[PDB]
């Protein structure tokens, strides 16, 4: 019984309905990475690998997966607010550097990285969203005091801060000159994908 | 050095307020809340008519 | 009596089915997280076995109480091919949620790219299609033949229970070779162990014998009707077993309940 | 600039074919509802098709349904009107019309130019074909309908079009309350669900084109006969 | 030393404001008659959008609202009838505020990307065209509000708001007396000043053409998420993350009476009073609303319908209906 103009105003509305849909459809295949880490640990050469003053959306593709990394590193405020903006993304890469023990920048830096990837891996909206620990600039690097046993040692340290039976954790090891940065990734995000579908399924 | 000054000066100025009695807001408060109770239709609830919502 | 308190019975089966999937179907639709392309699945499961309740569980009752239908045999075909239908639509239902679970694990990027609702959609209209024409093409007694028996058990029961059963042994050494450790390990052998067990025990007994006496002497006494209303009981359980152990579905479940 | 220019102004012989194909680059063609309203070598103005945002909603005059057959494509923004088996009667300008419906929207903001081409049903009077008025007074034009306008939504349905001598026509108000973009604020429009008048104040003399009013509460849309103004 | 006179200063205008608090809303108030329990059903549910929402806002009609979700999309719904009238795409998703003009023809968002993106709806072209960019800001742009068809006020994460100018882009003027972090501000309804929230727990009271905080409200213990004048523009009741809803006074300088209750223990994150102001609902970090008498401090009719936390609420100009948008991507329209 709706007038001639009102059908016409409906038929827009669900014309925009369609175009919404599709939209929401094209913007769920692709997944969403957060990139997060300490004061300039090797975010930028791994960001370089990949590929305002807010947010930077890396936008690329890797074996018909479409990565949409967000690294947010221009934010001054308190992590807190805008920490649950990104509570629907797939993974969130954590950079670290281990040349991080010698530099001060009172507590020196493995602390405050591995402090804060505690916080971030204990936040309550991060709870099911793994982590890729990129244990970057290891060539800088260098119980026994050599490099191999001292980075599992770190690896472990940084590990061992979830207490979630369906949150993993993936580390890999670069010299920051590599172009295996992209790999990496895209093995963790299938990964991913696999445990999610897993708990999908009702299957844990 | 001047975020100081600039934070007492800002004091300063808040400080200066006429600062009316709590009561007189609070009878403000009620009146302007009972003057305009009939035209809420959150407060009281209204017909299926004037309801643009059914 | 005795009949009655059967029909009873069957009733309290009617009001479970009627409950629960619809319980899916406003628990799929009404949540946001919930609305998964792959989801579509089950709806379509669930809305075919509420179907088959209020379509064949009466007249199934009006059979094996009185000696032959109570109107005329054009009612009873058209009854029989429908009942056929949708079992088959529930069973390959089954088939499509365990295939899309497989390549949902194995090669879970090219699947995630190829998983819109658009082939979700496709698929439920393929398996609906493929129910239909195993279903349609041949008192009310059962269809009992020499070659359309022995073809709509294999292709309605025993491949999808094939392939289910192939596609949670692989799923479940795929979650063993992956893998608090004991404990996740005990859940989800558990609820591979309750799918893959609640439908052989469901529907494996009634096609295992529809078969031999297909082709066999061996006729069950009376228990043959138990079966059969395993059979129904399998549509009873669907919106439980497919669904309890999805969070997001708990969380729907309860929400909407209590 | 937003402008929609047509194409075929050209003689078509009695019972015969052709094709008008207008194109307009200002706006958004996609998400637009297009129209086509006629002419004569008299004052008649009359509603010819509709096609909408979608393509998927198309509408006729009632009087020539299954002759005229309408189309448009996005890639070109060019709308298409197929005429089959022309008479004598469907000699005309043919107007193209944009129009977006949305709550607030004005439909028929705009009518391009047109090829002259030569060879129930809500019904709209105006009594008052000629007002001869001088400049400086306020003048009044009338129009009535057949049936109630007023819809249970709470909107009136009519437009109110001016026609400039020998231009395309411009709409003046629309749903009888509310202004078009750029018409001057002196136009005014008001009425009953029956009976609508215009008071424009301070006539000028460029507010002398001819006036039509059109019902909308249906798409079997009719137009009212002109009321000319004049210098006398 | 400047720290100590600081620190007097502050002693003397609390002892100032101590010194008139006779009363304290709820020793007054006992002979007017409680509100009875409003029973508030879902009129209407706008189940458009795909990802949470943070944001909407009622134009001057009270028939339509604007909602920005995480899909990157503003949409202009139509609210007696559920119709999309305008799905504006943005360029950045991650946007966190709306703001329709008092007219009907202007739009503005921008959460995550310094900027307050507007948007012309009355445009020739007739789709919806971004008009102006404003970039000032070195954090996320937590919430936007339009004065007149031009100049704005936005507040950002770096702890400034702005008044920004549509024409001309640039600061008209600023406000930087803040100390910690803003998330929402709410303009008079004559917009000669208007408040702004914290990160600090207090709320400021700026003036709109002489930029400057004339009062500060600090009373409040832990966060602020939202703000709402009164009607009339005299008492501004607070968000919390701390379940303490709390409306202050313009002319008192001070809180008035804190609304808390110990059943719940959540984070409010949207507040909007009534027309009339009786009532003062707030949307709970608790998966639903609720309604507070405004001068009982008592509480009344829950309305939960909700699956995620209620980001935004607002009471319409005229008063009529109450719409609430929640992470579930579903705005609901409570009559
Ligand atoms: C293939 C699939 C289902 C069949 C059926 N459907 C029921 C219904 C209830 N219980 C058991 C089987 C009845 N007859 C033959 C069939 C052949």
């Amino acid at each position: 019984t709706l007038s001639a103009e009102e059908r016409a105003a409906l038929e827009r509305s669900k014309a925009i309905e369609k175009n919404l849909k599709e939209d929401g459809i094209s913007a769920a295949k692709d997944v969403k990475l957060l990139l997060l880490g300490a004061g300039e640990s090797g975010k930028s050469t791994i960001v370089k690998q990949m590929k305002t003053t807010g947010i930077v959306e890396t936008h690329f593709t890797f074996k018909n997966l479409h990565f949409r990394l967000f690294d947010v590193g221009g934010q001054r405020s308190e992590r807190k607010k805008w920490i649950h903006c990104f509570e629907d993304v797939t993974a969130i890469i954590f950079c670290v550097a281990l040349s991080g023990y010698d530099q001060v920048l009172t507590t020196n830096r493995m602390h405050e990285s591995l402090m804060l990837f505690d916080s971030i891996c204990n936040n309550k909206f991060f709870i099911d969203t793994s982590i890729i620990l990129f244990l970057n600039k290891k060539d800088l690097f260098g119980g026994p005091n050599t490099y191999e046993d001292a980075a599992a040692y770190i690896q472990a340290q940084f590990e061992s801060k979830n207490r979630s039976p369906n949150k993993e954790i993936y580390c890999h090891m670069t010299c920051a000159t590599d172009t295996n940065n992209i790999q990496v990734v895209f093995d963790a995000v299938t990964d991913i994908i696999i445990a999610n579908n897993l708990r999908g399924c009702g299957l844990y | 050095i001047a975020q100081a000054r600039k934070l007492v000066e800002q004091l300063k100025m808040e400080a200066n307020i006429d600062r009316i009695k709590v009561s007189k807001a609070a009878a403000d408060l009620m009146a302007y809340c009972e003057a305009h109770a009939k035209e809420d239709p959150l407060l009281t609830p209204v017909p299926a008519s004037e309801n643009p919502f059914r | 009596q005795v009949t009655l308190t059967l029909v009873c019975l069957a009733g309290l089966l009617m009001l479970l089915t009627v409950f629960g999937n619809v319980l899916v179907i406003i628990a799929v639709f009404t949540s946001r997280a919930l609305k998964a392309p792959q989801n579509l699945f089950l709806v379509s499961l669930a809305s075919a076995d509420i179907l088959v309740a209020t379509l064949v569980i009466p007249f199934s009752l009006a059979n094996e109480v009185m000696g032959y239908w109570y109107f005329g045999k054009a009612w009873c075909e058209i009854y029989l091919a429908l009942d056929v239908l949708f079992c088959t639509s529930s069973i390959v239902h089954l088939c499509a949620i365990s295939l899309d679970r497989y390549w949902s694990i194995t090669q879970a990027i090219e699947y995630n790219l190829k998983r819109t609702p658009r082939r979700i959609k496709a698929i439920i209209i393929t398996v609906w299609v493929i129910s239909a024409v195993i279903s349609f093409p041949p008192r009310c007694e059962i269809n009992d033949q020499k070659w359309y028996v022995i073809s709509s058990c294999i292709g309605s029961f025993f491949a999808p229970c094939l392939i289910m059963i192939l596609v949670y042994v692989r799923i479940y050494q795929i979650a063993k070779r992956r893998t608090g450790r004991q404990n996740r390990e005990k859940r989800f052998t558990f609820v591979l162990a309750v799918v893959i067990g609640v439908f052989v025990v469901c529907w494996f007994p009634f096609f295992f014998t529809y078969t031999l006496t297909a082709v066999g002497c061996s006729v069950p006494r009376t228990l043959f009707k138990f079966f059969f209303w395993f059979g129904y009981c399998n549509s009873s359980l669907n919106p439980v077993i497919y669904t309890i152990f999805n969070h997001d579905f708990r969380r729907a479940f309860k929400k909407i309940l209590c | 600039d937003v402008q929609l220019v047509e194409s075929g102004g050209g003689l078509v012989q009695p019972g015969g074919s052709r094709k008008l194909s207008c194109s307009a680059s200002g706006f958004a063609f996609s998400s637009f509802g297009m129209h086509w309203v006629r002419q004569a070598p008299e004052k008649g103005l009359e509603w010819v098709a509709y096609i909408s945002s979608g393509s998927g909603t198309i509408y006729y005059a009632d009087t020539v349904k299954g002759r005229f057959t309408i189309s448009r494509d996005d890639p070109k923004n060019t709308l298409f009107l197929q005429m089959t088996s022309l008479r004598s009667e469907d000699t005309a300008m043919y107007y193209c019309v944009r129009s977006i419906y949305y709550y607030g929207s004005s439909p028929f903001d705009f009518w391009g130019q047109g090829t002259t081409l030569t060879v129930s049903d809500i019904v709209m009077t105006q009594a008052t074909s000629s007002v001869p008025v001088t400049p400086g007074e306020s003048v009044s034009i009338s129009c009535r309908s057949s049936k109630s306008l007023l819809h249970s939504n709470g909107n009136t349905y009519l437009y109110w079009f001016l026609q400039r001598p020998g231009q395309s026509p411009q709409l003046l108000i629309y749903r009888m309350s509310n202004l078009a973009s750029g018409v001057p604020d002196r136009f005014s429009g008001s009425g009953s669900g029956t009976a609508f008048t215009l008071t424009i104040s301070r006539l000028e003399a460029e507010d002398v084109g001819v006036y039509y009013c059109m019902q909308h509460l249906e798409y079997p849309l009719t137009f009212g006969a002109g009321t000319k103004l004049e210098l006398k | 030393q400047l720290r100590q006179e600081a620190e007097q200063l502050k002693n003397q205008i609390r002892d100032a404001r101590k010194a008139c608090a006779d009363a304290t809303l709820s020793q007054i108030t006992n002979n007017i008659d409680p509100v009875g329990r409003i029973q508030m059903r879902t009129r209407r549910t706008l189940r458009g959008h795909l990802a949470k929402i943070y944001a909407m806002h009622w134009g001057t009609d009270s028939r339509l609202l604007v909602s920005a979700s995480q899909d990157g999309k503003l949409i202009i719904w139509d609210s007696y009838t559920t119709n999309k009238v305008h799905a504006i795409p943005l360029r950045s998703s991650w946007v966190m505020t709306c703001a329709y003009a008092p007219s009907g023809n202007y739009v503005a968002c921008g959460g995550l990307d310094n900027i307050c993106s507007i948007y012309n709806l009355k445009t020739r072209e007739g789709n919806v065209r971004v008009s102006r960019e404003l970039a000032g800001h070195t954090g996320y742009l937590s919430c936007c509000r339009f004065l007149d068809d031009n100049q704005i006020v936005t507040s950002s994460g770096d702890t400034t708001c702005a008044l920004w100018d549509i024409e001309t882009g640039q600061q008209t003027t600023t406000f930087t007396g803040h100390t910690g972090d803003v998330m929402s501000l709410s303009l008079a309804p004559d917009t000669r000043l208007f408040v702004s929230g914290a990160c600090d727990a207090s709320a400021k009271l700026w003036d709109v053409r002489e930029g400057m905080c004339r009062q500060t409200f600090t009373g409040h213990e832990s966060d602020i998420n939202a703000i709402c004048f009164f009607p009339n523009g005299n008492a501004f009741a607070t968000g919390s993350d701390d379940a303490t809803c709390r409306l202050f006074d313009l002319r008192a300088d001070q809180e008035l009476m804190t609304y808390s209750h110990d059943n719940i223990i959540c984070g409010i994150t949207s507040v909007s009073f009534s027309k009339s102001g009786r009532l003062l609902l707030a949307g709970y970090d608790d998966f639903n609303c609720n309604v507070w008498d405004a001068l009982k401090a008592d509480r009344a009719g829950v309305l939960a319908g909700h699956d995620n936390r209620v980001s935004c609420l607002g009471v319409t100009d005229d008063g009529m209906a109450v719409a609430t948008g929640s992470w579930d991507s579903f705005l609901k329209i409570w009559n």
